């Protein structure tokens, strides 16, 4: 599965360079860059709505992630589906990736991140193979 | 419900985004 590896791969060094906190094909360092421009500015516009969702959830550990799977299925349950609510999920899940690096410092963001991928690519997959996948990804939230 | 109310966030967030750079 291509699709899957190529979104698990940009998913993750996005969540996991947010979460320590430092950075280390073209289309993938493309999408990480919008990611990294979208996604940071998602989570300074709202960070006190995500503090509060991320207060209630109350996420304990780096395994924790059922509740988060549930959060994310839910929020498609409607039948809509979009790269803004594709790009606030991760900004969301950056952010719980953060937090679990307060919690402590030794936590593989990668379950959080699997979880996610999931997600977008089991349930939507022929959704985000026609909005031509993270070409598309980055075209729509070009500047 | 957090789960929900999560949910409703995210939606809300994502149409703005959505809305905003759809041109
Ligand atoms: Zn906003
Ligand atoms: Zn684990
Ligand atoms: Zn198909």
């Amino acid at each position: 599965d291509e699709l899957y590896r190529q979104s698990l791969e940009i998913i993750s060094r996005y969540l996991r360079e947010q979460a320590t906190g430092a950075k280390d094909g073209a289309t993938s360092r493309k999408a990480l860059e919008t990611l990294r421009r979208v996604g940071d500015g998602v989570q300074r516009n709202h960070e006190t709505a995500f503090q509060g969702m991320l207060r209630k959830l109350d996420i304990k550990n780096e395994d924790d992630v059922k509740s988060l799977s549930r959060v994310m299925i839910h929020v498609f349950s409607d039948g809509v589906t979009n790269w803004g609510r594709i790009v606030t999920l991760i900004s969301f899940g950056a952010f719980v990736a953060k937090h679990l690096k307060t919690i402590n410092q030794e936590s593989c963001i990668e379950p959080l991140a699997e979880s996610i991928t999931d997600v977008l690519v089991r349930t939507k997959r022929d959704w985000l193979v026609k909005q031509r996948g993270w070409d598309g990804f980055v075209e729509f939230f070009h500047v | 419900r957090p789960e929900i109310w999560a949910a409703q966030e995210i939606r809300r967030i994502g149409d703005e985004n959505n809305a905003y750079y759809a041109r």
